[PDB]
């Protein structure tokens, strides 16, 4: 059928119309073969414009429509639904963007502005002639989910996933879930133990009725699209039958082998028969081979028997619907900060370490002492964004809970201890969120906390008596001050968790500039990525607070179980498939595709390639690999794309 | 042409019906035997080195073949008498530029199978002569059909 | 290895001593210098920087001419010349509009800079090309003495050009003066300034003595018999301002200052004659008495 | 009294999105480009290059993901192997490798984004036109 | 008190556009980046014993005051770049000083001994000519008794004149080409 | 009517003030404050713009970049001071801002055609209506009172009645929207 | 039973740790002396009623009602002004990103109006809510625009033959509207 085509110039109020003369692009595009009706509007996506394009697709018969605009990435799903229904396929509708990439950057050459325009809507209209109608592909949707990460979001999603009647696993790396909550002993503002809100929630997951735990257990692939996914987890060998295991901690005793705890962040020595930390769920102990001796010792204090040496990683293979990705985050490694002396000197500390050195469950008991005296230190430093808004580290972003964090732990210093002396060092104290201005103002009216505005230049330690003195101007007085302290606390950032890598080429999901994971709208879709069917929650989407990936757990949760609870779902068709009788089974295609979906098969006794459409996400790398022209990617053709580039310099006469 | 295509063409013709010539590109034809993982070229090699083994598609041996861009018809005796094919009966009703096609899938395959460490400049420096690699028959109908001087 | 051997101001015209130490130590370590002929002031950064940028560029990017023609890399024995070559150099290898505005300047005078021009400090030649051990295995006379070094600023910094390691903690000029059997002392902060640089020596004498006195204050605390230096103009700081810190403050250290160049010419063998040792305003001979 | 044609290719995940973050950041380039929107940088092939110089490019430019961030895993890996070759059969063609232009862009990206539409421009403004479509025109 | 009538709203552009194309727009106009943390204070030896904070330079600049250009402060800045080195804003502290020194110095505001440095390397083509100790000293070391350099080369010594009066440095520094002597 | 060429940005107003009894963040005002500054700066380049503030609070995800750009790119001043008072020229209607330039010890007294007040959030007008209806509590800032701010964000200590958006308190759109799904998941 | 010794006690006693402890006795007494006349009791199950009430139609509120519509559950819209779409609706752009608010939030609007599972009353508020949790039982009245939502065009050719200026309230009082009106053209 002969394409009749209508061609919309938007002047977005002048953000368009101000640079591009609309009414003579619209005068040109008339000009065009198989343009039946073109004309300039000042607001096209608003409903008016709408209204005018469905109006004509009607009155005009149209069968293409053309919409030189902003960005397909803002309204490509506005214009299509409106096309939509008017009757018109909306895969033949075709986006012209002459704002973003042309009146917005060409403010100061409008002629030259206007010719671009006139160029851009001509390479529109070509490519709209070969567009072609195409339906969307209905998949179903596996009732089931999988949580990736074991920390308060993680947590949340399965809980509220799991009283919400899906079934939902929860793969956790260590042998505790928890994360790093279970490493702090209060938390900002209302100071409650971590253990008061974290504790409960660890509980109700593990005995849940529809949540299967996998700790100490990692996804090691993942297959497929939304609604179905096949995912492979390697549930990693403790050396101790679960099911036996009673968590009373008599072996651990016997021991005779020391081993550095990370959950105490390298402070605290466990043995290499251990269980994280004193509330860990599973209660069960874990055997680290990197250190055991195999010398029987734990087998001969346990009556149950559960210690196992033969025990082997299993790989179970699972059907999902749907993932929420909540692996959350490490603390930064101030070590490349030089002037502030981490790793060298002893009485620098992280933050991270205090928590570990604050806690009542902690390996010192809860006593903050000094790393090299062993002493109870009486004035105390913190210096503020080691780590963040700093170009020189590359993390040129705020990590959002330093300010906090510090305020906090020093609250519980002064408690402990109010004869110590306490200064933090910052730029900007950002107390954004409830009761943080007034947990800031209660720092220092209440716990006379001391505040400092100026961002040290470095840390000098006293190499004879292990103190630290901090260099820095007090900003608000114009003065360089260095004082002396018996302990510095870094307020270390959040980074990426050292696993992000893997995670992401597994999932196949993008990061944002900060090295986080990329939410797919900044605004709308704080908890959806780009890839259908995989979802995020906590502080692996970007540095935040509980209360924050609290909320995003309990929306990943929800987001994931719309298609859960359609139990369909629609995949675009803009996807690559064969054409038989062009194909001679070359077998270019086959290993370009990343996720197998062109292959090989024999019908009518020739070899030929097919493509399962379900595999493919329109990609179209094999389509331009394929010598043969056999395989087209749909909606990107390469004759459409032929007729694009000729759009560029002539019309498609 | 091989002389029956001719002879096809013309009665066609001769009778009023519409000729219609074949579609696939050359692998059908070809008794050659194909890897069903795909084709992936770990080296390439100039048509007088090694020896070619007689059964094993020859582009997946590391011969730069036009099979896979060229239109079937002939028979394929290039590949049969122990020769990589020319390319000279041009390309499918859906390829235009055969040449560009031939080196869009040829730099898609060398070292896929080792896609994100294979150094993108192994392929351009062991093809010295490329324009007669890939255009043999067919330069003046690409889409860039000369040399600028 | 084939250098042209920019010579600067104050090692030519004043302390000529470190030229000749200079000249035989590096064709000892097997590196033919090659004369620039007409080079002239840098020129000096700190004056010429801040007076006009466009004219400190201009006349640099003329002296880096004089050995493009040549076909031949620079080596500098100082920071200063070491700091306004290498960073006309960078500039002009990086800012396309910077190199436009020079050539058209140049242009009048018949040089065209066109980027092939390494600059090098003589320091870090012998760390990264040469190595240490080829210091030592010409130690004629070990030097048994603490030794204060003084990196001088514009030798490691800015890192983000100069790509010399870390600039807070260097190992580069200690491994090269402990090559020849001396002991680099620790000192507390050792990476200061010694107050010379960016013209203040000459604006601000009493600042920059300040700054000196603290910097040799903290070297004697820590036992060094001398201080070395790779600038010409740290060496006239530590040098001569010991004379004005003693005229102006009362302080007398008599405290040793020798030029890194002067410091391998002991290890190697060389008369201190020829180091030229008596046109210095403080007396090595104390060291030598040590060594 | 001439301008350059420039034809550039951009993926529709990073580098369209940084096309788009400069025109949101009013960061102002010379209006020689016209951009054409595929999924993947893997979808760019010989041809379309081949394709736009013919119709009288004077310049061609691509722009993918960095390399391993792509949307789509490794789009951008083929692509990057098809550009290598098709520099040098440029050459072998009397058209300059610098008449070409390939780019890893971000969708953050809008200021490099800017700088390289002004680089290649200006590069190309220098190269002058590129004279295959009036010889075809003989 | 500070009025808008003392203030330069547009001190900060200066800057930039001294800077243009040397060392560079990028390099100067990154002052606007300094959200006034203070780390290049701490790290200043010169600040150590004097009333000079480097962190009021920059702000002084942003907000516009004049006086920066006429103060002594901008001058006790030895370009050491330890600033440069741990700014955490990436903003290039040394070269921006440099610049303000050259707006500084086409003000007028130019030390006496600074300007005879730079009458020497137009006169003689170095800040430290030699005299003739140099020569009776370079004797007895064993170099030749002239440094191979500009100035005791009149072509290369042409080529400066030339090029500094190009650049309008000698009227900067207010020479006077046949007097041979400044202008106070 | 004419156009303002200096304008000044006052943060903070309403919101950390203990003599209007707001003593909590308003979260949005110091991003929506060089928000605004940079779309007057894209209509008007010559305009000047300076933001007096007290903490510069850009936290999330693009913030700081954002407050870096706003700097960087577009020149946007930025003066460490809460302002003491305005003064009216009555003759040109044109407004002094009077504050302590914190970061240099001096009292600033610049001259703006237009001051704008970064105002804070309080709740609705109807919340106290809602608030009867629904019988849920309010936290010290006056907005709703979530169950508690970790274990239930969403939740309320009414069973069945759950909280969504700025109602709860202070926060921009993709902190409302993430409540909105909560809210649903927990309902 | 349950007795409060940490927010009833222990932090608010900090200075007497000898009566906190004495007073953490007392309420522990207290507590078991109501735990001994404690009886057995059943926890009352009652059904919940398929369907969801969301009210305020801000881009929280719009996010809530899609999420329970997508989910397949009948959901209830109520905005009290004539438009949904919220302060959001207001605001130029949104940082970082500077997107159109409006054009970003428009599609929300439209789908939330079209959505099968969601029934939006517009120009309406909740009067009364009784019963509990799976049980509520809610008054909604739906003001009188005073024109007929199926016989009016929308054209708005009626505010010119109108002599009553009114503050209009979304452009926050800076401009006039008549009796008769539209809040903004996107509603
Ligand atoms: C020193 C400090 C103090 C803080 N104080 C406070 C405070 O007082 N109040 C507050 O609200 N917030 C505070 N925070 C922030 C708080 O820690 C985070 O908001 C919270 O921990 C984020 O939870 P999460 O589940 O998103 O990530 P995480 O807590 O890090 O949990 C991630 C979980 O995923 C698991 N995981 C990781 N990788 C994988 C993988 N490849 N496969 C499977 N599982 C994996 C991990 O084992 C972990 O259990 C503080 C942070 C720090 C550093
Ligand atoms: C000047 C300014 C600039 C801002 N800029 C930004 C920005 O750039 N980016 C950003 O992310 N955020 C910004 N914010 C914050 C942003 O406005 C809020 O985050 C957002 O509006 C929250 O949406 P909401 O639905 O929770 O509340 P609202 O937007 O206020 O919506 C509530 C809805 O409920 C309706 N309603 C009220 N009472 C009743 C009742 N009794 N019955 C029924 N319905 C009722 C209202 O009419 C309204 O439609 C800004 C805020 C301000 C003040
Ligand atoms: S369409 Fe894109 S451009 Fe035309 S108006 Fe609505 S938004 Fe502004
Ligand atoms: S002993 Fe056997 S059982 Fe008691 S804990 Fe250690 S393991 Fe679990
Ligand atoms: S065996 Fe491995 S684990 Fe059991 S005790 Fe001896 S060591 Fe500790
Ligand atoms: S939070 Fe407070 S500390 Fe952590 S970064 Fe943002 S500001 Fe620096
Ligand atoms: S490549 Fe084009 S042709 Fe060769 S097989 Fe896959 S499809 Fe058939
Ligand atoms: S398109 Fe990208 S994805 Fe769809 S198949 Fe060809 S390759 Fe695999
Ligand atoms: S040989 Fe040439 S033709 Fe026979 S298969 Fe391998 S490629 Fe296709
Ligand atoms: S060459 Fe001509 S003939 Fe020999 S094969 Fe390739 S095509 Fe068939
Ligand atoms: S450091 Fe960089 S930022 Fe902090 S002040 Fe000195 S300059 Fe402004
Ligand atoms: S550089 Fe000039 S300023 Fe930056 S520190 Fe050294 S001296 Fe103080
Ligand atoms: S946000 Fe910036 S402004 Fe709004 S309150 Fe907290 S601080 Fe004052
Ligand atoms: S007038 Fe007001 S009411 Fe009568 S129609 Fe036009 S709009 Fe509907
Ligand atoms: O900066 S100066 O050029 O004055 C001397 C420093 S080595
Ligand atoms: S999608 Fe951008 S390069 Fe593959
Ligand atoms: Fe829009």
């Amino acid at each position: 059928e002969e394409p009749r085509i209508g061609v919309y110039v938007c002047h977005c109020g002048v953000n368009i119309g101000g640079t591009v003369d609309c009414p003579d692009v619209t005068e040109f595009a008339k000009t065009l073969k198989n343009v039946v009706v073109a004309r300039d509007y000042k607001y096209m996506c608003a409903d008016p414009g709408q209204e005018m394009i469905k109006k004509d697709i009607k009155e005009h018969n149209l069968n293409r429509v053309v919409v030189a605009a902003c960005s397909p990435r803002l309204h490509e799903p506005t214009f299509r639904r409106c096309v939509a229904e008017a009757g018109l396929n909306p895969f033949l509708f075709e986006f012209a963007n002459i704002r973003e990439h042309c009146s917005w950057v060409h403010m100061h050459e409008k002629e030259k502005a206007t010719e671009k325009a006139k160029d851009l809507v001509r390479m529109a209209v070509a490519k709209a002639r070969l567009l072609e109608p195409l339906e969307f592909i209905k998949v179903g949707v596996t009732q089931r989910a999988l949580v990736i990460g074991g920390g308060v979001a993680g947590i949340q999603t399965a809980l509220d996933l799991g009283d919400m009647g899906f079934e939902t696993i929860l793969v956790e790396k260590t042998p505790s879930v928890g994360g790093r909550m279970a490493q702090l002993d209060k938390t900002f503002p209302t100071n409650d133990c971590s253990i008061c809100i974290l504790a409960p929630k660890m509980v109700d997951v593990a005995k849940h009725p529809n949540v299967k735990l996998y700790a100490y257990s990692e996804v090691v692939d993942v297959q497929g699209y939304v609604g179905n996914f096949k995912v492979k987890i390697m549930k990693k060998a403790r050396y101790i039958d679960e099911t036996k295991c009673t968590g009373c901690g008599q072996c651990s005793e016997v021991c005779p082998i020391d081993v550095p705890n990370e959950f105490d962040m390298g402070i605290g020595m466990r043995k290499a028969i251990y269980k994280p930390f004193p509330q860990a769920v599973p209660a069960k102990y874990t055997i680290d081979k990197e250190h055991c001796i195999e010398c029987g010792l734990c087998a001969k204090v346990c009556g149950p028997n559960a210690i196992d040496f033969d025990q082997e990683p299993e790989i179970i293979e699972a059907e999902v619907g749907t993932i929420i990705c909540a692996i959350g985050y490490d603390a930064f490694d101030p070590t490349v900060r030089e002037e502030y002396g981490y790793g060298v000197y002893d009485n620098v500390v992280t933050a991270l370490e205090l928590e570990r050195m604050i806690n009542a469950s902690g390996p010192t008991g809860g006593k903050v002492i000094r790393l090299s005296d062993g002493q109870k230190p009486k004035r105390i430093a913190f210096i503020q964004c080691v780590g963040s808004r700093d170009a020189k580290v590359g993390n040129k972003y705020c990590s959002n809970v330093c300010c906090m964090y510090a305020m906090k732990n020093s609250q519980l210093i002064k408690e402990k201890s109010p004869d110590t002396e306490i200064d933090i060092y910052y730029m900007d104290i950002r107390a954004f969120s409830k009761g943080y201005e007034e947990f800031y103002e209660r720092s220092a009216k209440q716990y006379g906390i001391k505040f400092m505005r100026g961002r040290p230049s470095q840390v000098i330690e006293d190499p004879e008596t292990g103190n630290l003195v901090v260099r820095a101007e007090d900003t608000l007085l114009g003065e360089i001050l260095e004082k002396e302290y018996d302990l510095v606390v870094l307020s270390v950032g959040m980074v990426p968790t050292k696993s992000a890598d893997e995670v992401q080429k597994i999932l196949g999901i993008s990061r944002t500039p900060d090295q986080f994971f990329m939410e797919a709208h900044p605004k709308l879709r704080p908890v959806d990525t780009a890839t259908d069917g995989v979802y995020l929650a906590g502080a692996c989407q970007g540095p935040k607070d509980i209360p924050a990936s609290v909320a995003q757990g309990s929306a990943a949760a929800s987001r994931a179980a719309i298609p859960l609870a359609k139990g369909e779902v629609e995949v675009e068709p803009i996807i690559a498939s064969v054409d038989a009788e062009i194909c001679g089974g070359c077998g270019v295609c086959v290993k370009q595709c990343p996720y197998g979906a062109p292959r090989l098969v024999e019908k009518d006794g020739k070899v030929v390639a097919e493509v399962i459409s379900a595999l493919c996400k329109g990609c179209g790398t094999c389509p331009a690999g394929c010598p043969s022209g056999a395989l087209e990617q749909d909606h990107f053709k390469t004759i459409q794309l032929f007729k694009q580039i000729e759009g560029m310099f002539r019309d498609t006469a | 042409p091989n002389p029956e295509m001719i002879a096809e063409v013309v009665k066609a013709l001769l009778e009023g019906k519409e000729p219609e010539l074949p579609k696939k590109n050359l692998c059908e034809e070809c008794a050659r035997k194909k890897s069903e993982e795909g084709v992936a070229i770990e080296t390439i090699k100039r048509n007088y080195e090694g020896n070619p083994d007689p059964e094993k598609c020859l582009l997946e041996q590391g011969y730069i073949c036009l099979g896979i861009a060229t239109r079937e018809g002939c028979g394929a005796p290039c590949p049969s008498s122990g020769v990589p094919c020319s390319g000279c009966s041009g390309p499918t009703d859906a390829v235009v530029d055969q040449g560009a096609k031939m080196i869009s899938a040829l730099c898609s395959d060398f070292g896929i199978d080792n896609d994100r460490d294979v150094d993108p400049m192994i392929l351009p420096k062991s093809i010295k002569d490329k324009i007669g690699s890939f255009y043999k028959f067919t330069l003046p109908s690409a889409f860039v059909p000369i040399r600028l001087k | 290895m084939k250098y042209a051997f920019f010579l600067g101001c104050i090692m030519p015209n004043r302390y000529a001593g470190v030229e000749a130490a200079t000249r035989t130590v590096m064709e000892k370590l097997g590196v033919e210098l090659v004369d620039m002929t007409g080079a002239s002031c840098c020129p000096a950064p700190g004056v010429f920087g801040s007076f006009d940028q466009k004219t400190w560029l201009t006349l640099a990017a003329r002296n880096l001419c004089i050995a493009e023609e040549m076909g031949v890399d620079i080596v500098t024995v100082c920071n200063g010349c070491y700091g306004s070559l290498f960073e006309a150099a960078h500039l002009l290898h990086d800012n396309k509009e910077a190199l436009n505005f020079v050539n058209e300047k140049l242009d009048k005078v018949g040089k065209e800079y066109k980027g092939n021009v390494k600059v090098r400090h003589f320091a870090e030649l012998i760390y990264n090309d040469i190595g240490v051990d080829k210091i030592a295995e010409k130690v004629e006379r070990p030097l048994n003495i603490n030794v204060g070094v003084h990196y001088g600023c514009h030798f490691l910094k800015p890192t983000d050009v100069k790509h010399l390691g870390s600039a807070e903690r260097p190992v580069m000029l200690d491994e090269i003066v402990e090559a020849t059997g001396a002991k680099s002392v620790p000192y507390a902060d050792k990476m200061m300034c010694c107050g010379a640089g960016g013209g203040v020596r000459a604006r601000e004498l009493e600042l920059s003595l300040d700054m000196t006195n603290e910097k040799i204050e903290n070297m004697i605390k820590a036992g060094a018999d001398c201080t070395v230096n790779v600038c010409p103009f740290c060496h006239l700081q530590f040098d001569r301002g010991q004379i004005e810190i003693k005229e102006k403050f009362g302080k007398e250290y008599n405290f040793p200052v020798l030029h890194l160049s002067q410091l391998l010419g002991l290890a190697m063998g060389m008369d201190p004659k020829d180091l030229a040792l008596s046109v210095h305003q403080i007396s090595v001979d104390p060291l030598l008495k040590k060594i | 009294e001439w301008e350059p044609k420039i034809i550039g290719f951009c993926c529709n995940w990073c580098t369209y999105g940084g096309a788009d973050t400069a025109g949101v950041g009013r960061m102002q380039y010379p209006p020689s480009i016209r951009i054409i929107r595929v999924m993947c940088s893997g979808r760019i092939e010989p041809s379309l290059i081949l394709k736009a110089f013919k119709e009288g490019a004077d310049g061609v430019f691509v722009g993918g993901c960095h390399l391993g961030d792509c949307h789509y895993d490794s789009g951008n890996y083929k692509w990057q192997r098809r550009v290598m070759m098709l520099y040098e059969l440029l050459e072998e063609l009397g058209i300059e490798k610098e008449r070409l232009n390939h780019e890893w862009i971000s969708a953050s990206e809008g200021e490099k984004f800017q700088n390289t539409m002004k680089d290649f421009y200006n590069k190309i403004e220098a190269l002058g036109p590129c004279k295959l479509k009036e010889e075809l025109d003989k | 008190m500070i009025y808008s009538s003392d203030l330069n709203k547009n001190l900060a552009s200066q800057i930039i556009e001294a800077g243009t194309p040397i060392p560079g727009d990028d390099v100067v106009s990154s002052l606007k980046a300094c959200y006034q943390c203070g780390t290049c204070t701490g790290s200043c030896p010169s600040g150590r014993r004097t009333s000079y904070r480097t962190r009021k330079v920059i702000r002084k600049a942003l907000l516009g005051m004049d006086d920066v250009l006429d103060s002594d402060d901008i001058w006790k800045c030895t370009t050491c770049y330890t600033c440069y080195e741990r700014c955490p804003r990436d903003v290039k502290v040394t070269e921006i000083i440099k610049t303000i020194r050259n707006l500084a110095a086409q003000k007028g505001n130019m030390a006496k001994a600074h300007k005879m440095t730079a009458m020497y390397v137009l006169k003689y083509g170095h800040a430290v000519p030699a005299n003739k100790n140099t020569a009776e000293l370079r004797k007895s070391i064993g170099l030749s008794e002239k440094a191979p350099i500009a100035q005791f080369s009149e072509k290369d010594l042409n080529e400066m004149n030339t090029l500094i009066k190009e650049l309008g440095f000698d009227e900067l520094i207010g020479f006077d080409w046949e007097k041979g002597a400044l202008k106070e």
